[PDB]
C-alpha cells in the first residue's frame, strides 16, 4: 500500500592508464654493447611495441565508446525547477571553474627510465561535458533523445511514462507529488552523505589504480636485480671483467630483463582484457539504463528500474540508480475468478482482492481498490470448469443508465 | 612524446609538442587521435581542439509537449 | 621471422651447425637455439590464446545479438541500431557476421501544449495509453510516438481521485458517446 | 470471440486499407435500449 | 611432471647435483634448472590466469 524510492550507486571501471615502454632505453639505456647484443635475439621489440600500441588503441576505443553515445551536446536550462525535484547535487555548478558536479568533485577528491605515460585522448573536461549532456538529455527529453531528435517532454510526463512502463497505471503519482519529491531529495541527500562515508565504497577504481602503479613499480624495481651476475650495472661489468665473462653476464642480465618485460606485457594484456570486458558491461548499462528503461529485474539497482543518471569519474564511471521498492505491505484474501449469472469473470489487468466483506479490483503493485465493473472485466467459458471461483455480483452501468 | 622541445610552426600540447602543423581557433571533427583532445587532420596539416558535437540547445516547458 | 634469428648461437641454420660442430659444443648450441625458439613459441601461444579468448567473447556477443534481434524483437533501446528496433537481417561474412538493423526513427517534430489531466464534473480524467495534446483551442489524445488526434471519449479515459490533489489540470468537457446514442 | 466494439477501434475510412473485407460487426447494448 | 625434468642440466636431483659437481659449474647448472622451473611456473600461472 506504499512505495519508497531508494538510490543505489554502482561503480564500473572504464579505462586504465596507457603505458608505453622503450626497448633499448629500459634494457640498455646508454651502453652500445647491449644495443649490439640485443640484435642477436631477433625481433623481440617490434612485437611488444605493437602489443602496447594495440592495448592503447583498445583503451582509447573503450573510453570513447562508453560516453560518446550522442551526436549533440545538450544544454541544461538555467532554471532548476522541475516540479519539486531538487536536481542540484548532480547538475554542473557554474561557481566552480572546472564544470564539476558536487558528486563528481566528491568522488574525484576520494581518488588518488624508459617508462613513459601516454595521456588519454579524453581528459576530465570533455567527459564531464559528455556526462552533463547525457544528464540534460535524460532530464528534459526523456528516453526519446537516445533514438532520434530530442522532444521537449516535461519531467512529470516522463516519470509518469516510466511508472506506466513497469505495470503501474498513472493514477498514483499526481496525488502525492510533494511526498515523492521529498523522498527523492532525501535519497539524494543520504547517498551524497554516505558516498564518502566509507573508504571502501570506491573499491574498483582504487584497486585498478593501485594495481597499475604497483605494476609499473615492480617493472622499475627489476633494474636493481643482479640476475645471477656480479652486479646490476651495465658500465660496471664491461669496465672491470674479462669480455668473454662479461658476455655471459650481460647475456644473463638481458634475458632476465626480457623475461620480466614479457611477464609485465602478459599481465598488462590480461588486465586490459578485463578492463575491456568491464567497459563493455558498463557500455551496455549506459546504453540501456540511461538512454531508456530496462525491464530486467536486478540489473540496475535492487528493485524496479525507473531511471538512472551518469556521473564522470576518472578512468571509470559511477551510476546513480533510482529504484522502486514497494515496502509496507498489507495482505488480503483473493479468488481467481468471480461467478455471476452462470458465467465466469476475469480481471483485465489486475487481481480480485477482498478485504473480508466486499470485493475489489486493484493494480498488481499498489492497493487502489475499485468496484468490479464490466468495462475492465471479460467473460470466458462457464462457472464449472474454473476452480476456486466465488459467488459475487458485478456492477454494470447500463442498469442505472437505461431507467434514468 | 612528453618532451619540452626547447633544446631541439611549433605548437605545445599536453602530450608533448607538435612540429609541422599550425593551430586553428575553430574546432572541426577529427579522425586522427593524439591525446589531451588536440586532434590533427588535413584540410596543409592543421591541428585543432576536438569538436564536442553539435551545440544543440533544446527548450523545456512543464506545460508543453512535442509529438512527431 | 624468428627462425632467422641467431639467438646468440653460431648461426641460424641448424643443419650447418649440426654438420659443422662436435656434440660437446653442438649440445650447448642446440640447447640455446631450442630454448630461444621455445620461448618464442610460448609467446606466440600466449598471444594466440588471448586473441582466441577475445574472439570467443566477440562471438558470444554476436550470438546473443542474433538470438535477440533475428529470432525475435528486442524491446531495449539502442541494442540493435540507433533508434527503435523492429527486426534485422543476418548476412554471411568470411570470418565474421554482418547484421542489417531496421530502425524506427521519428522526425518532423511539432510544438504542442499539454496537461497532466482534465477535470470534468468534479472528477479528473486520465487516458489509457496516450496524453492530452492541445493545439490551442481543443484538446485531443494521441500516442507517444506518432500524432493521431482523437476526441476525448469516456472509453479511453478513466477517473481517479478528486479535482484538488491533482495539479496542473485544465477545464474541458468529455464527450460521452452513450448520451447521443440513447437520444436516438 | 464475436467481433464487437469493445475489442475493436475505428480509424480512417474504407478507401485506403489494402485487403479489407466486407463484414458486419456485432454491437453491444442493442437488445437493451429498445427493451 | 615438469618438476622431475633434467632441463638441460647434468641431473634433476638437488643432492645429486650439489655434491658431485664443482660449485663453479654446479651453480650455473642449478641456475639453468631453476630458470627452467621458474619458466614452467610462469607458464602454469599464465594458463591459470
Ligand atoms: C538542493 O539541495 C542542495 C543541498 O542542500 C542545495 O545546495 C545548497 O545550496 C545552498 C544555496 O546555494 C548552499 O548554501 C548550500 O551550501 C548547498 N549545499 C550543497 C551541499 O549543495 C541546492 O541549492 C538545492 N537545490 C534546490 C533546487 O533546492
Ligand atoms: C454459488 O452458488 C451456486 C448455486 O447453485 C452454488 O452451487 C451449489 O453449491 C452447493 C454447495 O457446494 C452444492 O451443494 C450445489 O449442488 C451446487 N449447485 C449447483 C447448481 O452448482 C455454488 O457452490 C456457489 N459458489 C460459491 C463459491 O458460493
Ligand atoms: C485545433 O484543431 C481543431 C481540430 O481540427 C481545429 O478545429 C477546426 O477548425 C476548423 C477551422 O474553422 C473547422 O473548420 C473545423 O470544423 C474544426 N474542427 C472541429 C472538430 O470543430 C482548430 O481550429 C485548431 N486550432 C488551431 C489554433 O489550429
Ligand atoms: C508512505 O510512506 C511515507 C514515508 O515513507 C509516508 O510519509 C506516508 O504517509 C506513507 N503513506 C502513504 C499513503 O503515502
Ligand atoms: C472493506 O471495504 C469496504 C469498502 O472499502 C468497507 O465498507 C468495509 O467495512 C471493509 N471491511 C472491513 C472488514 O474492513
Ligand atoms: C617548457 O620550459 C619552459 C621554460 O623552462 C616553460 O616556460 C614551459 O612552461 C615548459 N613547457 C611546459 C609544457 O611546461
Ligand atoms: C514550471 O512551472 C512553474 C510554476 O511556477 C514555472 O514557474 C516554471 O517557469 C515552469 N518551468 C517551465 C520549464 O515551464
Ligand atoms: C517550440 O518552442 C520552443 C520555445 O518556444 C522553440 O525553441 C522551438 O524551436 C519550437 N519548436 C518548433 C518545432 O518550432
Amino acid at each position: 500500500t506504499n512505495f519508497t524510492i531508494s538510490v543505489t550507486t554502482e561503480i564500473l571501471p572504464v579505462s586504465m592508464t596507457k603505458t608505453s615502454v622503450d626497448c633499448t632505453m629500459y634494457i640498455c639505456g646508454d651502453s652500445t654493447e647491449c644495443s649490439n647484443l640485443l640484435l642477436q635475439y631477433g625481433s623481440f621489440c617490434t612485437q611488444l611495441k605493437r602489443a602496447l600500441t594495440g592495448i592503447a588503441v583498445e583503451q582509447d576505443k573503450n573510453t570513447q565508446e562508453v560516453f560518446a553515445q550522442v551526436k549533440q551536446i545538450y544544454k541544461t536550462p538555467p532554471i532548476k525547477y522541475f516540479g519539486g525535484f531538487n536536481f542540484s547535487q548532480i547538475l554542473p555548478d557554474p561557481s566552480k571553474p572546472s564544470k564539476r558536479s558536487p558528486i563528481e568533485d566528491l568522488l574525484f577528491n576520494k581518488v588518488t627510465n624508459g617508462l613513459t605515460v601516454l595521456p588519454p585522448l579524453l581528459t576530465d573536461e570533455m567527459i564531464a561535458q559528455y556526462t552533463s549532456a547525457l544528464l540534460a538529455g535524460t532530464i528534459t527529453s526523456g528516453w526519446t533523445f537516445g533514438a532520434g531528435p530530442a522532444l521537449q517532454i516535461p519531467f512529470p510526463m516522463q516519470m509518469a511514462y516510466r511508472f506506466n512502463g513497469i505495470g503501474v497505471t498513472q493514477n498514483v503519482l499526481y496525488e502525492n507529488q510533494k511526498l515523492i519529491a521529498n523522498q527523492f531529495n532525501s535519497a539524494i541527500g543520504k547517498i551524497q552523505d554516505s558516498l564518502s562515508s566509507t573508504p571502501s565504497a570506491l573499491g574498483k577504481l582504487q584497486d585498478v589504480v593501485n594495481h597499475n602503479a604497483q605494476a609499473l613499480n615492480t617493472l622499475v624495481k627489476q633494474l636493481s636485480s643482479k640476475f645471477g651476475a656480479i652486479s646490476s650495472v651495465l658500465n660496471d661489468i664491461l669496465s672491470r671483467l674479462d669480455p668473454p665473462e662479461a658476455e655471459v653476464q650481460i647475456d644473463r642480465l638481458i634475458t632476465g630483463r626480457l623475461q620480466s618485460l614479457q611477464t609485465y606485457v602478459t599481465q598488462q594484456l590480461i588486465r586490459a582484457a578485463e578492463i575491456r570486458a568491464s567497459a563493455n558491461l558498463a557500455a551496455t548499462k549506459m546504453s540501456e539504463c540511461v538512454l531508456g528503461q530496462s525491464k530486467r529485474v536486478d540489473f540496475c539497482g535492487k528493485g524496479y528500474h525507473l531511471m538512472s543518471f551518469p556521473q564522470s569519474a576518472p578512468h571509470g564511471v559511477v551510476f546513480l540508480h533510482v529504484t522502486y521498492v514497494p515496502a509496507q505491505e498489507k495482505n488480503f484474501t483473493t479468488a481467481p475468478a468471480i461467478c455471476h449469472d452462470g458465467k465466469a469473470h476475469f480481471p483485465r489487468e489486475g487481481v480480485f482482492v477482498s478485504n473480508g466483506t466486499h470485493w475489489f479490483v486493484t493494480q498488481r503493485n499498489f492497493y487502489e481498490p475499485q468496484i468490479i465493473t464490466t468495462d475492465n472485466t471479460f467473460v470466458s467459458g462457464n462457472c464449472d470448469v474454473v476452480i476456486g471461483i466465488v459467488n459475487n455480483t458485478v456492477y454494470d452501468p447500463l442498469q442505472p443508465e437505461l431507467d434514468s | 612524446q612528453g618532451v619540452n622541445c626547447t633544446e631541439v610552426n611549433v605548437f605545445q600540447t599536453r602530450a608533448g609538442c607538435l612540429i609541422g602543423a599550425e593551430y586553428v581557433n575553430n574546432s572541426y571533427e577529427c579522425d586522427i587521435p593524439i591525446g589531451a583532445g588536440i586532434c590533427a587532420s588535413y584540410q596543409s596539416i592543421i591541428a585543432y581542439t576536438m569538436s564536442l558535437g553539435a551545440e544543440n540547445s533544446v527548450a523545456y516547458s512543464n506545460n508543453s509537449i512535442a509529438i512527431p
